């Protein structure tokens, strides 16, 4: 029980860490880590009708 | 339940009609 | 006295008090 | 991909659609639609299910004398246990429905759908050029859904123990779970209750403070609470809003995952005793008496 | 009957959802 | 009894083994 | 793999994995990722961590 | 010296220290 | 039942292949300005 | 239990496993000494 | 001196000036009601959890002195014999004896009443601070929800019941006991008002998490808004289908969801105060009674509630002096 | 005046070096000597049940409850 | 005349809000009203 | 408000930037700090009216962005550029029409609202980007037609113009992060520079093309137009940098013994 509980908790946390770090890595590769460029945005170049 | 069915129908009808007529007045 | 040292001392005493509380949770009243 | 001069690839990734499909949506939309259709059909009309192999056909379909509150999709039969039970394994469709196969169909498709939903959230975070951690925040409700639908069956060894897809079924699952694992006294569910209550608290405070500030904040909150507000900058305040409920729900989902593997909540029964050894009651053992009632009444046998 | 009125209310809610998300 | 006293002595020595290093660095050398 | 029911299978699988990992190690030491590999992955420290 | 903040801190702390001492004492209580 | 099994397997394989090939189609994340 | 030669050294072992927690707290206290640069 | 139209300085002006000074802690006029009442409520709870016992009220040993920890320590409600007596130290029972007054359970009444007035004082403090810097007091209106919850569950609910005994005692385990008590007796989960309240609370938590995540993710690189409203709007329009096009209405919705949920919960608990509860569906009850084979999750919930009631009333209600023989206690195998 | 200055200064430590331990010891004597039981009415571990009463005490009288609790307890 | 009169404005979003609220309350409370 | 009309001459071209071709003008957005950023006349957005070409005896005076970029990049000597910045020399790289339309959007974004002004600017930007893409495609077709006529000057000028108005912070549907025309135009200018004897600038532009998601390596391997560029070892250097050999044959050769 202890092994299963602890290692499920750790595996779930490390999957969450994968999500966090993979999002941040894609942002850093694409230059979105800082945020949205104030001068122009990808959204401002798209049709207003969502 | 006749009372329950009537109450549910009224609750569906009157507020929906009120909101719709309000929209028709000003959309 | 440095502020960080004060914080370290306060945290250590708090951890000690928590450890004492749990020890009592395992021996004495409330221990079965 | 690459279909008719890559037109399919262009359309899937196209952001001009009213709802962004995305490559994760390629799996979410079919999975979620299948789960939705099967759930609607089963809720509306489905034969009673032996939630346990005692041959007691619990009924959760609306046509079978149920309402929205009581109606549910019954968990899979305890005879099936953790076995994979799609339609093609049952001897007949009637047998499949009688053993609660629609529950596995819905649960599997829905879990895949929510995972691909986190994926779509990342995809449109990247497409619109923003920081992709809305998926991380969404991982909390997804984590809880997996814990109640997948991890708890895994630990208990049967899909009959998963949360029924209903309202009264949800309450029954919660009552059973408190009976068997003392959910209320487990520190992780306590932390999750703290997370949800604090989420509501901070939602109300943020709404009120921003609404009052938008005359067209920091001083008001500073004078109100004696320790003032550390999150003077709005960015830190919003990160706190994101983090508190998210990690609270992460921890309650993890707590449920641990109880799946038989690691119950705090057991303070007979914690305090008399000098002669007589047990002195507390609130813990009154909770225990309640749990005993739930446990004995659960075991229909 | 009772089940039919429940289904009607649910499908009306779903229609409201569809109109809200699509018919802005 | 004596074993508990030895355990407490070891625990306090461990607890000080790190703070001793940080205070020495803060005072001596100044690198920290 | 949680259904292994004899140490024979475990040790055989460990033989296979050891051999495969050795072959992969000499392969990776002497090779650079293919163009599809270079195109399908983010190449940064946080990406590898992810 | 006897400021409002002083009064608040002392009212919150002196009973807090007394209660902490009491709790620690009853940790090592009989039985 | 076997026909249903084959149909569902084909559908799942088709959708997973679409998913994998689609992610392989997306251009790698690059920074235009650096 | 431990071998006889190391029998008197039981108490120190009883505090060995907790030291990683002390390492993370050491990182935190070192940062506090640095004043959270 | 100072006033509307050349009004002579009076004592009230001096008192108001002192109470509203921008010192470390804003006292204000509402402070005179908040600080004593809130301080004494907290102190009473801490003393009750530390020293005072529940042996003579509930037949329980619930305090740190008796051997209970943080979870199981509580300030137990007075005995059912006291009914709705406020249990003053000078009341007809425990006539000035502080020791017996603590033994009577009057410390719970002390904590509850002083906390009610502390909540009133804190709402008044919100109003006073909002007026001080000239802001709409939407935070006080938001706090009206927790005050409603407290008045409904700690004051109105016991007042509608047989006494203070069935109020929620100020403790973690005691609050869990109260929660399971509602489950077993009132079927409080099945109450539509509780359903609306839990929907509101979970929706408020969802709004908190989603708003924080999106504001932190739609932040602008490097007087003006720090996050892109258009980007968040587009993201949620194309992910979920609905998005907030106005920050004002978004934050007002975040305010409104939890407040409405807690207010509906308070209304439901007011209903439960009179045992006016949505316990059962008569149609399903009669269908199950006529058809033994018929069974649903609702009937199972009713059975679990009956089990809770019968197995808990022996110890949870000592005043009733219930002694259920083993043969009559409901059991699953006895169905 | 501010937290950093006041807690950093040695005046606070020296003035509170003889008070905080004094309050801790006051609480310790309050508990160990049994004064807490006497003043707050908490029964001692050896007096939860008396010779007359061998079950959890119950108080029935609403007004005449002082004497009832006196009888139920050791007194 | 009516010096102070204002026609009620109820935009599309408020319409859908009200309709959703009414229908949600209906689905929630029908199971109890029918009983 | 008279124009400065100053003159600047420097070897090669370093510590300078460029503006878009939407206004049909070239402006120095900024000076890179990695190189000699000292510039009295090119310290801000200067509309360089004339840019003499070192190779050509005559001094060019065209204001087209492609013309000036060709003149500055082809000329390895000092050359000369006539900066016609105004007295204020304000940053007006994005001429556009005016800020009246953007005023409402800025005021609405500062308030954290979407509403209609942001929608109006969204529609304006969408139609502008569509027109920009159409114009880039038309210019690419014209440049290819001139290529069929063997007019390297005009084709290179058109390609430079096309690369000029690259949408800033572009994000395609497939996460391109670059317009599809960008990589093709970069490769085309690379090959044209290569067969016009500008080997070094050809290699730099080929590196830029590869950086912007160019995967047609096999085309680069077999291309007579790039043959001259293959003479310089830096061609193979950049090819290795962006296309490394899959198997290190030298490594196995070295380890074949000891
Ligand atoms: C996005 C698409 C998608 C996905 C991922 C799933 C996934 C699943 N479905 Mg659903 N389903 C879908 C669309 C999808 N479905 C649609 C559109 C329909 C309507 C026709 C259905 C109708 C349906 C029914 C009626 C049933 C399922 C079931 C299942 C499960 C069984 C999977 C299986 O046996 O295949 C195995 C597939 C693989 C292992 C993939 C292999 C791919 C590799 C890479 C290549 C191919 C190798 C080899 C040739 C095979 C699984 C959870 C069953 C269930 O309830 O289980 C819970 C079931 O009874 N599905
Ligand atoms: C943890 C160890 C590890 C890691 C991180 C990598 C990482 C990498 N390898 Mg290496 N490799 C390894 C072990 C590892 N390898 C071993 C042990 C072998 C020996 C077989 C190889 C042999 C090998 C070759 C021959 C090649 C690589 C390549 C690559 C790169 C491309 C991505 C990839 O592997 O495909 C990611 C995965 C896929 C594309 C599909 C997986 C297909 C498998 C067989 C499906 C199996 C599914 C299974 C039945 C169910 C799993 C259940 C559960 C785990 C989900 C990447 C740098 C390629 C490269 O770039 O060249 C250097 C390449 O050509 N690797
Ligand atoms: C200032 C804040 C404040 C507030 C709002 C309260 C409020 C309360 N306290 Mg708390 N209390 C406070 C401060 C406060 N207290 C302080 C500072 C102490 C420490 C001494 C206490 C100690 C304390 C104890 C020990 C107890 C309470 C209790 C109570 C409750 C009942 C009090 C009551 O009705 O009699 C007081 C009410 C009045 C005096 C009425 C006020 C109206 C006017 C001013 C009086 C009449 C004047 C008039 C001109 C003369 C008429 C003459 C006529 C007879 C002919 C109530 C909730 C009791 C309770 O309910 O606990 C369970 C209780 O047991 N309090
Ligand atoms: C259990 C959940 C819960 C707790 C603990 C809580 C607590 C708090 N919320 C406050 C605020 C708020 N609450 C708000 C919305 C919400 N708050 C919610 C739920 C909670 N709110 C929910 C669900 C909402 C959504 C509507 C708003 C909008 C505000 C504020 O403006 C305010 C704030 O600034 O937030 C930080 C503070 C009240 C000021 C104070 O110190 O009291 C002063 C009065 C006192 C102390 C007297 C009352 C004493 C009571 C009766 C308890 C006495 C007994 C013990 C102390 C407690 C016993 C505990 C045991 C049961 C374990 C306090 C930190
Ligand atoms: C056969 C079938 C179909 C089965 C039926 C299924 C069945 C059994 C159950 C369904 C029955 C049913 C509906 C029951 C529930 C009834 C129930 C109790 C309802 C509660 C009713 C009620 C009035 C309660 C009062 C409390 C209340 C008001 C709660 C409201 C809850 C609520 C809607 C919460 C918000 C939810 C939500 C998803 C919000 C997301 C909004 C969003 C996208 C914002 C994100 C966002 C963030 C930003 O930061 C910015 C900047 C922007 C721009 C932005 O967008
Ligand atoms: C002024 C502010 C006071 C704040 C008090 C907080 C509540 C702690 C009271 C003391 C206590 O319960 O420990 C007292 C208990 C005593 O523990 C018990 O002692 C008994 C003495 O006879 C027996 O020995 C029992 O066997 C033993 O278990 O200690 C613990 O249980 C250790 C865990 C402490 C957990 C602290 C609370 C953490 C969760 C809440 C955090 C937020 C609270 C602050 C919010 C603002
Ligand atoms: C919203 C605003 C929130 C403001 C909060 C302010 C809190 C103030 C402090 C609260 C306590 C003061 C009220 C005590 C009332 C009391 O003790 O009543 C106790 C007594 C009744 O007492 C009962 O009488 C019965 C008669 O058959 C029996 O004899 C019972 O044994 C006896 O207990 O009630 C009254 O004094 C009159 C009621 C006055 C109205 C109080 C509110 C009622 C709420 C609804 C009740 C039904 C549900
Ligand atoms: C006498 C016979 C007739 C009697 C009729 C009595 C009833 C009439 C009123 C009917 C109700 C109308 C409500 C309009 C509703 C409406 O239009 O609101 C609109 C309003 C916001 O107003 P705005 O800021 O958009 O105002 C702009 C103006 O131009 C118009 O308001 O919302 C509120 O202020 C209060 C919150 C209500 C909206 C939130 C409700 C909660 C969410 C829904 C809960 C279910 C969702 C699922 C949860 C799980
Ligand atoms: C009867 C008990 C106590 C007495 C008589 C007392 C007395 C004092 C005195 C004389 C000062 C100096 C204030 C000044 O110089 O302006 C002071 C300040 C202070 N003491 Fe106490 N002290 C007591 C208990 C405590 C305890 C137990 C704590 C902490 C646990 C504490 C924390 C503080 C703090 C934070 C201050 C700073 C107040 C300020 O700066 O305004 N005191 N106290
Ligand atoms: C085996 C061995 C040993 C040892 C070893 C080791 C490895 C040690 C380590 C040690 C360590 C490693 C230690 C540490 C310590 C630490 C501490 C003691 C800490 C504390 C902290 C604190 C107290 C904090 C606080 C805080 C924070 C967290 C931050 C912020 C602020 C505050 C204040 C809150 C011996 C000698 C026995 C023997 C021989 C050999
Ligand atoms: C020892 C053992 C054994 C065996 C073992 C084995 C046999 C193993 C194998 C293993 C393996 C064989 C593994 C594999 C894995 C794989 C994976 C893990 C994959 C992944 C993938 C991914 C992740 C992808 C991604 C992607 C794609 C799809 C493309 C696009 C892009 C991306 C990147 C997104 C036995 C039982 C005998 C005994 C006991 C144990
Ligand atoms: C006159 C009067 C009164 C009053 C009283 C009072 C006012 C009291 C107060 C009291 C108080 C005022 C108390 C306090 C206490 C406190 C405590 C008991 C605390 C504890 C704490 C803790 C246990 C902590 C912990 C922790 C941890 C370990 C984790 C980390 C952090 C922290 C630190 C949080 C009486 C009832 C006599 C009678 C009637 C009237
Ligand atoms: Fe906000």
């Amino acid at each position: 029980s202890w092994l299963a509980c602890s290692h499920f908790c750790l595996g779930f946390f490390f999957f969450i860490g994968h999500l966090w770090h993979a999002g941040r890595a894609r942002a850093a590769a694409a230059g979105f880590e800082k945020g949205i460029d104030r001068f122009d945005e990808p959204v401002l170049s798209m049709r207003p009708l969502d | 339940n006749i009372y329950g069915l009537t109450a549910t129908a009224l609750f569906i009808i009157i507020p929906t009609s009120f909101l719709l007529i309000l929209y028709v007045k000003t959309a | 006295i440095p502020l960080w040292l004060v914080g370290t001392v306060v945290g250590t005493l708090a951890i000690g008090l928590l450890a004492v509380f749990f020890y009592g949770s395992y021996v004495g009243l409330g221990s079965s | 991909n690459s279909s008719l001069w890559a037109r399919f690839c262009e359309w899937i990734t196209s952001t001009e659609n009213r709802l962004y499909i995305g490559w994760f949506g390629v799996i979410m939309i079919p999975c979620l639609l299948t789960a939705t259709s099967v759930f609607i059909i089963a809720f509306i009309a489905a034969p009673p299910v032996d939630i346990d192999g005692i041959r007691e056909p619990v009924s959760g379909s609306l046509l079978y004398g149920n309402n929205i509150i009581t109606g549910a999709v019954i968990p899979t039969s305890n005879a099936i246990g953790l076995h994979f039970y799609p339609i093609w394994e049952a001897a007949s469709l009637d047998e499949w429905l009688y053993n609660g196969g629609p529950y596995q169909l819905i649960v599997c498709h829905f879990l895949l759908g929510v995972y691909c939903y986190m994926g779509r959230e990342w995809e449109l975070s990247f497409r619109l050029g923003m920081r992709p951690w809305i998926a991380v925040a969404y991982s909390a409700p997804v984590a809880a859904a997996s814990a109640v639908f997948l991890v708890y069956p895994i630990g208990q060894g049967s899909f009959s123990d998963g949360m029924p897809l209903g309202i009264s079924g949800t309450f029954n699952f919660m009552i059973v779970f408190q009976a068997e694992h003392n959910i209320l006294m487990h520190p992780f569910h306590m932390l999750g209750v703290a997370g949800v209550f604090g989420g509501s608290l901070f939602s109300a405070m943020h709404g009120s403070l921003v609404t009052s500030s938008l005359i067209r904040a920091h001083g008001y909150f500073g004078r109100l609470i004696f320790q003032y507000a550390s999150f003077n900058n709005s960015r830190s305040l919003h990160f706190f809003l994101a983090a508190w409920p998210v990690i609270g729900i992460w921890f309650t989902a993890l707590g449920l995952s641990t109880m799946a593997f038989n690691l119950n909540g705090f057991n303070f029964n007979q914690s305090v005793v008399d000098s002669q050894g007589r047990v002195l009651n507390t609130w813990a053992d009154i909770i225990n008496r309640a749990n005993l009632g739930m446990e004995v009444m659960h075991e229909r046998n | 009957m009772e089940a039919l009125v429940y289904t009607f209310l649910l499908v009306g809610t779903l229609g409201i959802i569809f109109f809200s998300i699509f018919f802005r | 009894n004596i074993e508990l006293a030895l355990t407490l002595v070891s625990l306090v020595l461990v607890v000080s083994a790190g703070p001793l290093v940080v205070v020495l660095l803060s005072a001596r050398g100044g690198n920290l | 793999i949680c259904s292994v029911d004899n140490m024979e299978d475990i040790i055989g699988g460990h033989i296979w994995i050891g051999t495969l990992e050795i072959l992969g190690g000499i392969w990776h030491i002497y090779t650079t990722p293919w163009p599809w590999a270079r195109r399908a992955f983010v190449w940064s420290g946080e990406a590898y961590l992810s | 010296i006897f400021t409002v903040r002083w009064l608040a801190i002392h009212g919150i702390a002196v009973p807090t220290i007394f209660f902490l001492g009491a709790i620690t004492a009853m940790q090592f209580i009989q039985r | 039942m076997l026909t249903l099994k084959i149909f569902v397997y084909t559908v799942v394989t088709f959708f997973v292949c679409l998913f994998i090939f689609g992610f392989l189609s997306n251009d790698p994340a690059r920074n235009p300005g650096k | 239990k431990l071998p006889e030669a190391y029998a008197p050294f039981a108490p120190i072992v009883d505090v060995l496993p907790v030291i990683p927690v002390f390492f993370i707290l050491l990182a935190f206290v070192w940062q506090a000494a640095v004043s959270f640069r | 001196a100072i006033g509307t139209y050349q009004e002579k300085r009076t004592w009230f002006d001096d008192a108001d000036d002192w109470l509203r000074q921008d010192r470390f802690v804003f006292v204000g006029w509402s402070g005179l009601l908040l600080f004593p009442c809130a301080y004494f409520a907290l102190g009473g709870w801490l003393t009750g959890t530390t020293f005072v016992t529940s042996w003579y009220t509930h037949g329980l040993a619930t305090s740190y002195l008796e051997g209970c920890n943080f979870l199981t320590a509580a300030v137990s409600t007075p005995a059912n014999s006291m009914a709705h007596s406020l249990l003053f130290v000078w009341g007809p029972e425990a006539q000035g004896d502080f020791t017996r007054w603590c033994q009577l359970g009057g410390l719970w009444a002390f904590v509850a009443l002083h906390g009610a007035f502390g909540l009133i004082g804190f709402m008044l403090r919100q109003f006073e601070i909002a007026r001080s810097v000239n802001l709409r007091p939407y935070n006080a209106i938001a706090f009206s929800a927790p005050i409603a919850v407290f008045v409904s569950v700690f004051l109105i609910y016991p007042l509608g019941q047989s006494g203070w005994f069935f109020a929620p005692s100020f403790g973690v385990a005691a609050i869990f006991r109260f929660i399971l008590f509602f489950q077993g007796f009132h079927n409080w989960t099945l109450n539509p008002f509780h359903m609306m309240g839990v929907a509101g609370v979970l929706g408020a938590a969802l709004l908190c998490a989603i708003h924080g995540a999106t504001v932190e993710n739609t932040l602008f690189e490097d007087a003006e808004e720090t996050y892109s409203m258009v980007t968040a709007n587009r993201f949620w329009s194309q992910i979920f289908g609905v998005a907030f096009s106005n920050k004002r209405w978004l934050h007002f919705f975040m305010l409104l969801v939890p407040v409405t949920g807690l207010w509906m919960s308070a209304i439901g608990v007011v209903g439960l105060a009179l045992n006016l509860r949505a316990y059962d569906f008569v149609s399903q009850e009669i269908r199950a009674a006529e058809d033994p084979e018929f069974e649903t999750f609702y009937t199972k919930n009713i059975l679990l509630n009956e089990g809770i009631r019968a197995w808990m009333a022996a110890q949870d209600q000592p005043h009733e002096r219930l002694v259920f023989p083993e043969e009559v206690l409901p059991r699953g195998n006895a169905l | 005046r501010p937290f950093s200055d006041i807690l950093t200064s040695i005046r606070y430590w020296v003035i509170h070096s003889i008070t905080v331990p004094a309050l801790f010891i006051a609480g310790w004597l309050f508990v160990s000597t049994g004064l807490a039981y006497d003043v707050f009415g908490t029964p001692r571990p050896n007096e939860y049940f008396t010779e007359d009463r061998q079950e959890a005490p119950l108080i029935t009288d609403r007004f005449n409850a002082l004497e009832q609790v006196k009888k139920l307890s050791g007194n | 005349p009516n010096p102070n009169k204002q026609v009620v404005e109820l935009n599309r979003t408020s319409l859908y809000w009200g309709l959703l609220l009414i229908f949600v309350l209906a689905v929630l409370f029908s199971s109890y009203i029918f009983n | 408000s008279e124009a400065e009309y100053i003159e600047l001459d420097l070897p090669k071209p370093l510590g300078f930037k460029f503006a878009r071709g939407n206004d049909g003008g070239a402006y120095i957005i900024e000076v890179n700090p990695k190189a000699g950023n000292i510039d009295a006349r090119v310290q801000p957005g200067d509309k360089i009216v004339e840019i003499s070409a070192s190779f050509g005896s005559e001094v060019w005076k065209a204001e087209n962005f492609g013309q000036i970029m060709y003149a500055i990049r082809t000329r390895s000597g000092t050359v000369y550029m006539k900066l016609k910045k105004n007295y204020g020399d304000l940053s007006a790289l994005e001429e556009e029409g005016l800020d009246a339309a953007e005023k409402q959007w800025k005021k609405e974004r500062a308030g954290g609202n979407y509403g209609a002004g942001t929608k109006e600017i969204q529609a304006r930007n969408y139609v502008q980007r569509k027109e920009n893409e159409r114009k880039r495609r038309e210019m690419f077709d014209d440049a290819l037609a001139k290529f069929k006529e063997n007019d390297i000057q005009g084709a290179l000028v058109e390609f430079e113009n096309i690369i000029a108005m690259e949408p800033r912070n572009f994000v395609g549907d497939n996460f391109s992060r670059n317009t599809p025309i960008y990589k093709v135009t970069q490769y085309n200018i690379a090959c044209c520079y290569s067969m016009l004897d500008q080997v070094e600038e050809a290699i730099k532009s080929l590196d830029a093309a590869m950086l912007s998601g160019f995967d047609n390596y096999d085309q680069i391997r077999r291309d007579k137009n790039l043959s001259k560029a293959r003479a310089n070892p830096k061609f193979q250097a950049v090819l290795d940098k962006y296309d490394e050999p899959v198997v290190n044959w030298n490594a196995v050769k070295a380890t074949f013994g000891a």
